[PDB]
């Protein structure tokens, strides 16, 4: 289960 | 940007035997950046429909790739991979070595 | 009683040769599951193991959705990165990101981890802890300090002590006749003369899972390192793994050497010698 995260 | 060149090992998946079915493999990896190109080579010709793995990467950022045929090794047919890398002037070629 | 579940995302500009690409894969122990390639074809989150092929298709549609938003994400941060490094226009850069969860020997939640790299050097990593941040440099203290006003990362330690956690046990248990049993390596030595007083010993390991493994050479019993070749562990491509290990040694003294495999499917050390 993938996981998106906040930019650099 | 780092520029690493590949490491290159050619093998089969399995003990190669003349008349069994088998895949040749050109494993690539610590290269950097991602962009590579790879060629599997019988009598110094292209294979076509050679397929490979995902892009994945080892714990130092650097890449790695597997290449790969399916093939019926015999005597006499010859193999190589060919890799071309921004690090590299030419197109590096190494040969199969069935012990290695 | 260990396991891990690993994301490997890579995103690579190409400046005047349209947008970023973004690759990412997805691994249980060393067994890849799922792949994502913002290039391909048609791009979707696919699979890479049978036991993620009977999720659904909602379930797959959401991965997608979060491969394409990363993606999106990643061309933000890439366009970010050249701007704190007041970098031209005109170069190719890479961002890489590596996350995942780990099961201890006992089977409970061990530790996390997130990382990630630019152009290949360390750039921003998320502390043992879960709660901090280390950057490599001043560049990097601009997404700390973003990252830090955002609680940032509360929101990454609640994905790894938690859903990260419940799905690797859920793969887990779906690929358990896999994922649960090790493969003990196939092993065999071979022999080559190379002078009239030189001759090469290979100690080959084949077939093994997982990729973990130690091959050592022995001469009367003690450990040989100073001649010895060891090349990197490879992928068989059938989800199995190889390595060798040679030593040159005197014509003659064959017999003096032994090879030493120590592998996870292997009750006690297991010891080889050159049988012509
Ligand atoms: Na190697």
């Amino acid at each position: 289960l993938y996981n998106t995260v906040a930019t650099l | 940007a780092i520029q690493r060149t590949p490491k290159i090992q050619v093998y089969s998946r399995h003990p190669a035997e003349n008349g069994k079915s088998n895949f040749l493999n050109c494993y690539v990896s610590g290269f950097h950046p991602s962009d590579i190109e790879v060629d599997l080579l019988k009598n110094g010709e292209r294979i076509e429909k050679v397929e490979h793995s995902d892009l994945s990467f080892s714990k130092d950022w650097s890449f790695y790739l597997l290449y790969y045929t399916e093939f019926t090794p015999t005597e006499k047919d010859e193999y190589a991979c060919r890799v071309n890398h921004v690090t590299l002037s030419q197109p590096k070629i190494v040969k199969w070595d069935r012990d290695m | 009683g260990s396991h891990s579940m690993r994301y490997f995302s890579t995103s690579v500009s190409r400046p005047g040769r349209g947008e970023p690409r973004f690759i990412a894969v997805g691994y249980v122990d060393d067994t890849q599951f799922v792949r994502f390639d913002s290039d391909a074809a048609s791009p979707r989150g696919e699979p890479r193991a049978p036991w993620v092929e009977q999720e659904g298709p909602e379930y797959w549609d959401r991965e997608t959705q979060k491969y394409k938003r990363q993606a999106q994400t990643d061309r933000v941060s890439l366009r970010n990165l050249r701007g704190y490094y007041n970098q031209s226009e005109a170069g190719s850069h890479t961002l890489q990101w590596m996350f995942g969860c780990d099961l201890g020997p006992d089977g409970r939640l061990l530790r996390g981890y997130d990382q990630s790299a630019y152009d290949g050097k360390d750039y921003i990593a998320l502390n043992e802890d879960l709660r901090s941040w280390t950057a490599a440099d001043t560049a990097a203290q601009i997404t700390q300090r973003k990252w830090e006003a955002a609680r940032e990362a509360e929101q990454r330690r609640a994905y790894l002590e938690g859903t990260c956690v419940e799905w690797l046990r859920r793969y887990l248990e779906n690929g358990k006749e896999t994922l649960q049993r090790a493969e003990h390596p196939k092993t065999h030595v071979t022999h080559h003369p190379v002078s009239d007083h030189e001759a090469t010993l290979r100690c080959w390991a084949l077939g093994f899972y997982p990729a973990e493994i130690t091959l050592t050479w022995q001469w009367d019993g003690e450990d040989q390192t100073q001649d010895t070749e060891l090349v990197e562990t490879r992928p068989a491509g059938d989800g199995t793994f190889q390595k060798w290990a040679a030593v040159v040694v005197p014509s003659g003294e064959e017999q003096r050497y032994t090879c030493h495999v120590q592998h996870e499917g292997l009750p006690e050390p297991l010891t080889l010698r050159w049988e012509p």
